[PDB]
């Protein structure tokens, strides 16, 4: 039960147009 | 029914001011070309509106809490910043200024100023003074500090550009200005015209 053998992680990030300030 | 009283008729509303026109490349060649709007914020500065029509039927007024509101008529793919402020001094004129950064800095220096892209909406408040002063309604006369409570300057900070790098050159309309106002008029009358 070798833990964390080939772990991979996913994390999204939205890319909107015209980020306004 | 013949009461001779003078009472402030504080009453609210909203009014359509103008369709603003960002300048582009052809017309925008210097600094004063970046002043899209020079619009007094006296009640009687907008002929066809309701605020001015009412104003005509009083001597005086005082914005208790006014606000200019910009509504964009464009998409988000276009990009151009705008700076908007209201100088409580009708005489202070930035048109004499030659440097653009100097003009934007004396704009941002004002207290009730804002910045925004012409693709989103914001609100430009009017910061009312502290000396209970009233202002007249009639068409501006010998002096302006008797009549105008403020002057709304709308500025062009950047160059008008579109989806591609193309720099627009036709001085097209970007949005529309709206005044969400609250004022109390004091002395019934009729101002000439
Ligand atoms: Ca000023
Ligand atoms: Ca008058």
């Amino acid at each position: 039960t070798v833990p964390n053998f080939n772990p991979i992680v996913a994390k999204p990030t939205v890319a909107p147009l015209q980020t306004n300030i | 029914a013949r009461s001779d009283v003078n009472a402030i008729t504080v009453l609210n509303g909203s009014d359509f001011l103008t369709t603003v026109k960002v300048r582009g490349s052809n017309n925008l060649i210097d600094s004063k070309s970046r002043i899209l709007v020079k619009q007094p914020i006296s009640a009687s500065s907008f002929l066809g509106t309701r605020i001015s029509g009412l104003s005509q039927f009083w001597e005086r007024y005082r914005w208790h809490k006014a606000a200019v509101r910009y509504v964009p008529a464009v998409p988000n793919t276009l990009a151009c910043q705008l700076i908007g402020y209201i100088d409580t001094d009708p005489l202070d004129d930035p048109n004499v200024i030659l440097d653009v950064d100097q003009l934007l800095r004396q704009a941002t220096s004002q207290v009730g100023a804002r910045q925004w892209n012409f693709s989103d909406t914001t609100t430009i408040p009017l910061i009312v003074r502290r000396d209970d002063q009233l202002y007249y309604t009639g068409q501006d006369k010998e002096n302006v500090r008797f009549s105008q409570q403020g002057v709304f300057y709308l500025l062009q900070v950047t160059t008008l550009l579109n989806i591609s790098g193309e720099a627009i050159t036709n001085d097209l309309i970007s949005g529309s200005l709206y005044l969400d106002w609250v004022c109390g008029f004091s002395m019934p009358q009729i101002n000439p015209s």
